Parts: C-alpha cells; structure tokens; sequence
RNA sequence: CUCUAACUAUAAAAAUCUCUCUUCUC
C-alpha cells in the first residue's frame, strides 16, 4: 500500500502507510487511553515518539521533566547504575522486548497495559519523618503525581532487578511479568507490593 | 516439616496475643513470622517496639528468637497483620509464654508422627489436634488426661 | 548595672502585690512581672467556620467567642516565642505591638 | 472502604515541615468546588494539578 | 562455604525420549515462549534450551515473534 | 418544625484524651462514652484531632442508630487547677459531628471559670523542665 | 479635616579538659 520508487530503496514495511507513527514501527500511541485524573497531564503518551532513545535537555528546568515521553522513562530507570547509564542501546532493546512480551501475554495493545501498571503501583499516600529527636516517628502525608508516577516506575525497575538478579528468567521477562502483574491487583507484583506496604505504614501514622 | 498453624484458622482475630520471631527487618521494623499462630508475615513497626529509649537496636531486635506480640489490625482480604511490641505488660508475657510452651510441645509431637510416617502434617492436626482441642480447650491437656485415660 | 528604670516589674509605689499563676511553667509569679494575655478567639477554629453554619439548626446563628486571661511567667513566655528579646533601645517601648493584623 | 476523592490545587501555600521537604496547599474537591481543605503533600506540584485522596477530612497543621 | 539456600539438581542437562514427549505436547499450549521459560519446567538444563528451540522450527509448530541473541520469543503456531 | 430527636454532645476536651460523650438534654441516660482514646494506638493521640474526628464518627453513627439528630455541644477544659484552656483535637471533634450527617445547635462552654482557689500542684518556682 | 476587631500549637540526652601569653619607637 502506498508504494514509492526510489533508487536507493528502503525496505517495503518501514515505506508502507506510516503517517500512523508507532513505537517500535508497530506499537501505536493511538488508542492508547489515560486512566487516572490525578495522573493525566503527567503523562507523556500525548506525543508520539519515534524509538525509545532521544538527547533531549530534559534536567535543565523544574518542571520539564514532565514532558519526557514515558516510554524514555522507563528505559532510563531501566539504566542501572554506571554499569547501564552507559548502555543506552541495551536498555531500549530489553524495553523493546519487554512491550513485545507484553503483545503476546493477553494481547491488550502493550502501552495500555503498561501505563496501566503506572497508574495501578504509585502510592498515593506516604510517611514523613517529622519528630525531632525524641518521639522520632514518621506521620501520615500524601504524595504529588509527579512523585506517583517516580516511585511506579522505581518499584517497577527494582522489581524487574530484584527478580532478575542472578535469575535465569531474563529482565526483560521480569519486567515484562511484573508490569502485567501491576496492571492488575494481584500482590505477585513486588511493585504493588511495596505500594501496599506504604499504603499501610501510612494508614498506621496517619 | 512446620506447617498447618497450630490454632484453628489462618488469620488472626481482633486483639488475640501471639509470639513472634524476629526474621528480617529493611527499615520500618520486624516484618516478621509468628510461632504461635500462623507462620503469615506482619508489620512491627518500631515506635510500636520499644518502652525503653531506643539505644540498641541491634541488640533489641535479636533474629533468631521468639517474643511477645500483640495484635492490632489484621488484613483478612488479602493476608498481612498489624502486630507490636508496645502493649504488652509483665503479667501477660507470662500467659505468653505458657502458649509459647503449649504451642511448641504439640508442634514437637506432631512434627515427630508426620515425618516418622510421612502423612501431610496438616492432616495430622486435622484427624488429631482439632478435636482433642475442641473436646478439651487444648491438645496438650488432652494429651495429658491420654496418658492416663485412653 | 540597673537592667530597666520599671525593673521589669512595674510596681513602683505598692509595697507588694498577691502574686498569681503561670498558665504553662505554673510559678507563683508577681501579678505585675506576669506578662498575660486576652486569647480572644471565635469559639470555632476559622477553617470551618463555614461548615458549621450550614450544619445547624437557627441560621443566621452569631457563633460564640470563648475568652481567657492567660498569665505567662517570663520563662514560659520568653520560651514560646510570644515575647521577644530586644535591644536596650528598643526594649524601652512599651507600646503594644502596633494591632497585629488590619 | 474507598469514598475515592479528587482534589485540584488552586495556591501553594509555602512550604511546611523541619526539613522542608513537604509543601502545604489548598485543595478544592472537583466534586462542590465551592468548600477546599488545606492539606500537606510530599514532592513538588502546581497549581491545576489534581490529587488523589482516601481521607476528606483532615486539616492538617503546622509540621514541626 | 555455607550454602543454606540447598539448590537441588533443579532441572536436568541431558535430555530424554520422555521429556521429548512433553516437549512435543506443551510446544503448543504455551502462548509465550522463551528460553527461560520452556526450562522452567524442570526439563532442560538450558544449554540445550536453545537446541530444542531449533528443533522447534522445524514443521510449523511454533511461529516466532522474536529471535534475538540472548533471547527470543514464539508463541504456538495457529 | 424538623421534629428533631435532640441530644447533647458535651465535649470534653483536655490536653490529654480529649472525650465524647452524648446523652439526654438533662444528662439523665448517657449514651456512647467512647472517647477518641477509645481508637488511637500508640499513646501519641490520645488527644490528637484524629482520635476526636474517629470519637466523633463513632458517636454519629451510634446517634443515627437511636434516632437523635439535633445536637447540643458543650465543650470543655479542666479549668480549676490546669490551663483553662481546650484540648486540640476538640475543635476537630465538633467539626467531624457537623461534616456527618447530625444537625447541632446550642454550642455551649462548660469549661469551668473558678474565683482563684486552692492551688496548682506545681511548687513554686513553677515545672521545672 | 471623619475608623475601634481577630485569633493557635515543640521542650528527649550533651559529662569534661593541663599547655605558651611574647615585646612599640621620628
Ligand atoms: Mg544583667
Ligand atoms: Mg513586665
Ligand atoms: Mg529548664
Ligand atoms: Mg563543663
Ligand atoms: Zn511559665
């Protein structure tokens, strides 16, 4: 469909209809719905983006943190300490696969179930250190949606790499696992795990 | 093998007093293992831990060995408990220990009949401890009035 | 040397004064040295001032003011913040702080 | 037992807390928009941002 | 050392004419399908996971999605 | 008229385990003593504005079991020996009541004013912390 | 040469020290 002379030819898939910009060239942002009210608007999803990978000045300002597609973020926490900061390439593949693990496991058009699991892991309540010194206690606090989304996608990757570590079943099958866990409720994600736990010490020190 | 919680169900009710042994701790406190009733895991947070000034927290958290717990809360949906260190006195550790020595005894007995005969130890307190307990209050008195009435 | 001309005391002239209480430290305190306080307040914490007035019976309601002389010693007083140390050159006004709030 | 409730931020009310690692707001439910609370959140927000919360009825103070 | 975790043999290495059966059968039924994965079943040691994925592909058994180094992904032929 | 089932919510309110505690316009039949210490866990609030909002549930939906509707608050501190002054979750207290569903009416402060008698256990030179 | 109103709430422990002491002129 839509097909194009050219000397120096690309390939017939990369060169078919593609003004309907995917991911990995098949996974859309289209139909791609935002679930959370507190949470729309701090998702990136609005902008198709073309890989996984862009040099982008997304540190300068306070808040342009937020204009980061989610798909960067994940990949970036992916990174795993000077070991994988220097790795970029690797993280977008596992990432890559990981959404491929997704397509297969139920279908459900992978990005949905993903931000799904986003949505489902952030603790929305928190405990603060507020006693100085002597009745040292934390007490009950809620918690901002750019802070949801930061420690989603932190229980997310360390999830991933507590389960993967030293594990046969590879980290982007971990990941993988754990973000069809955390698009449900079932506790098997360590993710929502810890977002219970929260949950819970705050429900103690409120 | 340790299994099939001594008592009759496996969560705790409302404000019953168990015992509990130290088994990790990342922050909060003793998200630990009881030996008294279910082996499910609990939160002990730490200002629900100490009377004393916390000086020694290693020292005062001793894995590796039973003590006093109380129930507050309980998750009966999906499993965790709510458990401390604060609301307990001298007198109730002492009925604390008496369960941490009942609970143990006939843990030993059974423990002993299901590996000499390899039958899953939870139909051991099915077919044995549930109805002495229920006949009498408790296995270990039953096992007691057993030795002189048959 | 000689700290204030009143020496902090404000008697000047009475020979002696019943003393009173402090309402936090609770030290017999002389009643003129007992820096003290009108707590006026509205009955209800200004937040839900709102709330309040539309869960009652008999609206147009005036909503009370509960009152308090409260007596400060100096410790307490000094402590809490609600007197502050001052220079020599400022202690001297003994004008009230100029109306909080207008 | 969630009675789920959602809060839009109209104001930053500074910030709160010894360490200064918690801000305090004013928040209006979208549900009546005409009644709000004041309420403390950890990590940085602005106004037009909405929050998620369990509890409606905590006017929290000072934190020290 | 003290190797308090007493990780059993935990699959086998050399594999069988049964264990062939059972590879046979659960090659459908799957719906993923990956190197770690098809070993977590106590059938493979791993070495020849990947020997029996190539075996896989031999008469439509199982189509691939992904075929990567390190890892890939079939699901079962339809 | 509403025909509303009056009752009287007379808070009592102190800088430790502030109380809740309804009853008949006389004070005749009490209803419902549990206070907000009667809920919190670690000591820290026995006096907290929580345990006064939790107090406060707890006796509106004992209140909406019996039929009262109409309230009548009567607040309290110690007075005499200690403070004059109420304790800190009270005010929360009275404002759970509102928020929840019971109508009120006749905010009062029986919090005693003495004439300056007796003494305040103290000594002296006042606590000396 | 015309104004009289609002308002809040920490107090956990910290004990001690033998040094050298030095000089200003057109
Ligand atoms: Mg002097
Ligand atoms: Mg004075
Ligand atoms: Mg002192
Ligand atoms: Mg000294
Ligand atoms: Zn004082």
């Amino acid at each position: 469909f839509v097909p194009v002379e050219l000397a120096t030819t690309i390939p017939v898939e990369i060169q078919q209809a593609q003004q309907e910009i995917k991911l990995f060239n098949k996974w859309s942002f289209e139909d791609v719905e935002v679930k959370d009210a507190s949470l729309v608007d701090y998702i990136q999803i609005s902008k198709p983006i073309y890989v996984a990978h862009t040099a982008g000045r997304y540190a300068n300002k306070r808040f342009r943190k937020a204009q980061c597609p989610i798909v960067e973020r994940l990949t970036n926490s992916l990174m795993m300490n000077g070991r994988n900061n220097g790795k970029k390439l690797k993280a977008v593949r596992i990432v890559k696969h990981t959404l491929e693990i997704i397509n297969v496991l139920t279908d459900q058009n992978p990005l949905q179930v993903v931000v799904d699991a986003i949505i489902n892991s952030g603790p929305r309540e928190d405990t603060t250190r507020v006693g100085g010194g002597g009745a040292a206690r934390r007490q009950a606090v809620d918690v901002s949606p750019l802070r949801r989304v930061n420690q989603s996608i932190a229980l997310l990757t360390i999830g991933a790499r507590e389960a993967a570590f030293r594990n046969i079943k590879t980290i982007a099958e971990t990941l993988a696992e754990e973000l069809i866990n955390a698009a449900k409720g079932s506790s098997t994600s360590y993710a929502i795990k810890k977002k219970d736990e929260l949950e819970r010490v705050a429900k103690s020190n409120r | 093998t340790s299994h099939c919680r001594f008592y009759e169900n496996k969560y705790p009710e409302i404000d019953d007093i168990v015992m509990v042994n130290v088994q990790q701790i990342a922050e909060m406190g003793a998200y630990v293992k009881l030996l008294e009733y279910d082996n499910i895991e609990g939160m002990i947070l730490l200002s629900e831990l100490s009377r004393r000034r916390i000086r020694s927290i290693q020292k005062l958290i001793r894995v590796g060995k039973n003590d006093v717990a109380v129930v507050l809360r309980v998750d009966k949906e999906k499993g965790y408990i709510d458990l401390s260190k604060r609301r307990v006195s001298s007198e109730d550790i002492i009925k604390c220990e008496e369960k941490y020595q009942k609970s143990k005894t006939v843990h030993s007995i059974l423990r002993y009949c299901a590996e000499k005969f390899q039958i899953p130890l939870e139909e051991l307190y099915k077919t044995i401890a549930w109805p002495l307990s229920r006949k009498f209050g408790h296995a270990y008195e039953a096992f007691k009035l057993s030795i002189i009435d048959e | 040397p000689k700290k204030r001309a009143s020496n902090g005391r404000n008697k000047k002239g009475r020979g002696h004064v019943k003393p009173v209480r402090c309402v936090n430290c609770s030290r017999s305190v002389p009643k003129d040295k007992a820096i003290k306080r009108m707590a006026i307040r509205n009955i209800v914490e200004a937040a839900a001032i709102r709330d309040l007035s539309e869960a009652s019976v008999y609206a147009e309601y005036a909503l009370p003011k509960t009152y308090n002389k409260l007596h400060y010693c100096i410790s307490c007083a000094i402590h809490a913040r609600i007197v502050r140390v001052r220079s020599r050159t400022d202690r001297r006004i003994r004008a009230p702080p100029q109306r909080p709030r207008f | 037992k969630t009675p789920v409730t959602l809060a839009k931020v109209i104001k930053v009310l500074g910030r709160t807390g010894s360490r200064g690692g918690v801000t305090q707001v004013r928040v209006e439910f979208l549900e009546d928009t005409t009644r709000t609370i004041v309420r403390n959140v950890k990590g940085p927000v602005r106004e037009g941002d909405i929050l998620v919360l369990m509890e409606s009825e905590r006017e929290a103070r000072r934190l020290r | 050392s003290k190797k308090s975790h007493k990780d059993k043999a935990k699959h086998a290495v050399v594999l069988d004419q049964d264990k062939f059966d059972r590879i046979m059968k659960e090659a459908p039924t799957y719906r993923y399908v990956s190197v770690s994965v098809l070993v977590d079943r106590f059938k493979l040691g791993g070495s020849l996971a990947r020997v029996a994925l190539r075996h896989l592909e031999n008469e439509g058994i199982i189509k691939p999605v992904s075929k990567h180094s390190k890892q890939a992904i079939y699901t079962r032929a339809t | 008229d509403n025909s509303q089932v009056f009752g009287v919510a007379r808070i009592f309110a102190s800088f430790n385990d502030t109380f809740v505690h309804v009853t008949d316009l006389s004070g005749r039949e009490t209803i419902a003593r549990v206070t907000g210490g009667m809920k919190v866990k670690a000591d820290r609030d026995e006096s907290s504005p929580y345990a006064a909002m939790l107090a406060a549930q707890d006796v509106a939906a004992k209140c909406k079991e019996v039929g009262i509707t109409a309230v009548h608050i009567k607040i309290r501190a110690t007075g005499g020996t200690r403070s004059k002054t109420p304790g800190p979750g009270g005010q929360a207290a009275l404002r759970a009541l509102a928020r929840s569903g019971l109508r009120i009416g006749r905010i009062e402060d029986v919090t005693p004013v003495p004439s300056d008698s007796t003494r305040k256990k103290g000594g002296r030179r006042g606590r000396r912390l």
